[PDB]
RNA sequence: AAAGGUGAAAAGAACCCCGGGAGGGGAGUGAAAGAGAACCUGAAACCGUGGACUUACAAGCAGUCAUGGCACCUUAUGCGUGUUAUGGCGUGCCUAUUGAAGCAUGAGCCGGCGACUUAGACCUGACGUGCGAGCUUAAGUUGAAAAACGGAGGCGGAGC
RNA sequence: GUAGGGGAGCGUUCAGUCCGCGGAGAAGCCAUACCGGAAGGAGUGGUGGAGCCGACUGAAGUGCGGAUGCCGGCAUGAGU
């Protein structure tokens, strides 16, 4: 224990199957329509779905995935076939503000979200 | 009630108003009007023949309430602090 | 000494301030604003 | 010398929204509608402490009606039954004691007959 | 009734001012005292015709969800305030009857505790400085409580530096607030005394 | 116009893993990476993931009171905390008005900014204090880690 | 009990003074079922990484839900 000090210097804090692409310019709402698919099921599965699905979220959802199963088997030393996507989800960025020029002389703003895309992996565990 | 518990009440410490007297196990007496005292149901002023004995058990402050106050339309808005005082009484007569 | 100085009990009293009050409109309801020009001569 | 309002605001506000606890909606999260529902709050509240006392009472009767009815009469008779006769007067409780014991409230009843006719 | 210290011994000149010592009428002069203190100071831009900003904006009526002439006013972030700070003075000239008073009144206090006077200081000797704390420690100045020296005399004073012991007070410019300040009090010369 | 902030000092991440990159995970430096370079604190609106208790015949200013169920016991196992079903009750806020839930005004939300001040020996009154049938100076001079000097003048004192 | 008058206080910044706290850790932020007649105050924990409570007194750029208020950020209309 001792206090809050030496715990810091003790401890230095890892995310057990964690990756994020943060800055994805993506908005999120969409990615979340991606990720949901593989909300909580085998990275296997999750890689084959990625493969097909329609949508143009699936390729940095894709790559974040693999991510983190590299850093899982690297860092980490898990099972792959073991592999399953505990967790994942999709936080805004900031934002790309651009004046987008109508009519009669008023102007508007286009907001162009972004992602910070994050996923992280677990071994099942029965 | 309004003062003073009456009826059949097998040995229970309960809570009403102060009791002036402030202590501790200071002797109170008290009337009935109604009690099972052995399955015998008795009605009132007969009750008289038996009285309740309670001693005191602490002098505890009220829970705390806050009483506020609002009218529309004219502003009139009050709040101020509530605490009704009050003491325990031990149960134990005929 | 210094920090056991008192005032007189009575000397000058807290100034009167306008704004809260739960219910404060300050001046009459209409006709007295930004206006001090009424005098009471003429 | 110069006095930025800084952290009075934001622990009033806190305080109010603090109240907010099954409240739905911005009620509960937006300050304005907050400290607003705690208005028409206030009225609640400080009316219904007087009129729970209504309810209850209200509650003790229509139990206590029922009682009397059980054997062949009513909270009118009743009552009555136990005014003409400075004898009982318990008034109080009453319904607890038609509620948890029937033998007890049928002595009652008979009284009150007995006192009566 | 204070006895000389060094020198001399008397004390038992100059009458006290009645009552026992007064608060409030020391209150009265230390604020009065500090208030002539208190500098004009008002970095402020109260005026709206001080700050940078045009006079013509937006159309009264028309644009919808307006109502503004000038960007300079209380209002806008960025404009002039709303009643500010002017520079001024707030000097007054407390009554002198009171400020004779006062410092009388403010000995009179020193007179029922921590009272000390002293003739002639040969035991300075020069700046040193070191000897005039060996001097103290044989006049219960231990240097635990703060004083206050009134003297005459540039070469007692050059022996006199430090923040918790003594401070130097030149030409007996006396004052209500410096010796209410500290706690004891070193009269010394009898200059302005009897 | 707006725009500040790594750390004590760059030792500011050699090397390895995913990826074109961006980004990230290790390793190491450092007291600290919960300081990593769109780096002090990191409030609120606002978006999202996980969990608990709930919701798919009822008409709801969004509460309030009472009771029941479920859940948790760090001011706290019996006082309560959270949530919820059901019953009773219940016409947003401000403004302006004879009269507002008004189908009258204002307002998307939050944050921050934002309104009875200051001056003139001025006028009048309350209170307080020092003097007292007298009560005080102004400009200024000399001194300033302090203040005293300065009675030209003003108010009392007789009114018509 | 509206306009209005009167009284007693809370809170914030600066100033003097006093008692002090701070690397084993301030302020600030975050949580909370405690205290006070109100404004409010306190204990504990979490975060933080340098400064700051309490008492008394003086001075104010001193308390915001509104002003089609000002600045800024983020929502709704919608994946239209
Ligand atoms: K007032
Ligand atoms: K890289
Ligand atoms: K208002
Ligand atoms: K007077
Ligand atoms: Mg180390
Ligand atoms: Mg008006
Ligand atoms: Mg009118
Ligand atoms: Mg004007
Ligand atoms: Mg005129
Ligand atoms: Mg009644
Ligand atoms: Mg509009
Ligand atoms: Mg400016
Ligand atoms: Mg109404
Ligand atoms: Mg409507
Ligand atoms: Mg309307
Ligand atoms: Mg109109
Ligand atoms: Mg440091
Ligand atoms: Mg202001
Ligand atoms: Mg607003
Ligand atoms: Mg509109
Ligand atoms: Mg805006
Ligand atoms: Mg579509
Ligand atoms: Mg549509
Ligand atoms: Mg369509
Ligand atoms: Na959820
Ligand atoms: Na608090």
């Amino acid at each position: 224990f001792r206090n809050k000090k030496q715990r810091k210097q003790q401890v230095k804090l890892r995310k057990p199957g964690f990756a994020v692409a943060k800055y994805v310019r993506m908005s999120p709402r969409k990615v979340r329509l991606v990720v949901d698919v593989i909300r909580g099921k085998s990275v296997q599965d999750a890689e084959d779905l990625l493969r097909f699905i329609p949508r143009s979220a699936s390729e940095p959802v894709a790559k974040v995935l693999n991510s983190a199963k590299a850093n899982a088997l690297h860092n980490d030393e898990m099972l792959e076939d073991r592999l399953f996507v505990k967790e994942a989800y999709v936080d805004a960025g900031p934002t790309l503000k651009r004046l987008i020029p109508r009519a009669r002389g008023s102007a508007n703003i286009i907001k162009k979200r972004t992602s910070h895309i994050t996923i992280i992996v677990a071994e099942k565990g029965n | 009630i309004q003062t003073g518990g009456k009826q059949y009440r097998v040995s229970e410490g309960d809570v009403i108003r102060v009791e002036s007297l402030q202590g501790e196990a200071g002797d109170k007496v008290e009337l009935k009007a109604l009690f099972v005292g052995g399955e015998q149901t008795v009605f009132g002023e007969d009750a008289g023949k038996y009285t309740v004995q309670a001693e005191v058990v602490e002098h505890g402050r009220g829970k705390k309430i806050y009483i506020r106050k609002y009218k529309s339309g004219v502003q009139y808005r009050r709040r101020t602090g509530h605490r009704q005082n009050f003491t325990a009484i031990k149960i134990l007569g005929i | 000494g210094s920090r056991k100085d008192r005032k007189r009990v009575g000397r000058g009293p807290g100034g009167t301030d306008k704004t809260a009050g739960r219910g404060h409109k300050g001046q009459k309801s209409r006709s007295g604003a930004g206006k001090g020009a009424f005098f009471e001569g003429g | 010398p110069r006095a930025k309002t800084g952290i009075v605001r934001r622990r009033r506000h806190k305080k109010v929204l603090k109240r907010a606890k099954g409240f739905w909606g911005s009620r509960s999260k937006q300050y304005r509608n907050a400290f607003q529902t705690l208005l028409n709050a206030a009225t609640y509240e400080y009316r219904d402490r007087r009129n729970k006392k209504r309810d209850f009472r209200r509650l003790w009767i229509q139990r206590i009606n029922a009682g009397a009815r059980l054997h062949g009469m009513n909270y009118s008779t009743f009552i009555n039954g136990l005014k003409r006769a400075n004898i009982d007067l318990n008034r109080k409780v009453l319904a607890d004691i038609a509620a948890r014991e029937p033998e007890a409230f049928k002595a009652l009843v008979d009284a009150s007959r007995n006192a009566r006719q | 009734a204070q006895i000389n210290v060094i020198g001399q011994n008397g004390g038992r000149t100059i009458e006290l001012p009645l009552p026992e010592v007064n608060s409030g009428v020391l209150h009265e002069v230390v604020t009065w005292q500090l208030a002539s203190r208190r500098r004009g100071t008002a970095s402020t831009r109260t005026r709206a015709q001080v700050s940078k900003t045009g006079r013509k904006m937006y159309g009264q009526k028309g644009t919808g969800n307006a109502r503004h002439g000038d960007r300079s006013v209380p209002t806008f972030v960025g404009g002039g305030v709303a009643f500010g700070p002017k520079p001024r003075s707030y000097d007054y000239t407390l009554p002198r009857q009171v400020r004779q008073l006062g410092l009388a009144m403010a000995i009179a206090s020193r007179q029922e505790g921590g009272k000390l006077v002293a003739v002639d200081g040969f035991d300075i000797a020069d700046a040193k400085t070191k000897n005039f704390i060996s001097w103290a420690k044989q006049n219960g100045l231990d240097g635990t409580e703060k004083v206050l020296l009134v003297t005459d005399d540039e070469n007692t004073r050059r022996a006199a530096r430090n923040v918790s012991w003594v401070s130097v007070l030149p030409v007996a410019g006396v004052n209500v607030y410096d010796i209410l300040r500290h706690d004891r009090l070193v009269i010394d010369a009898a200059a302005l005394e009897i």
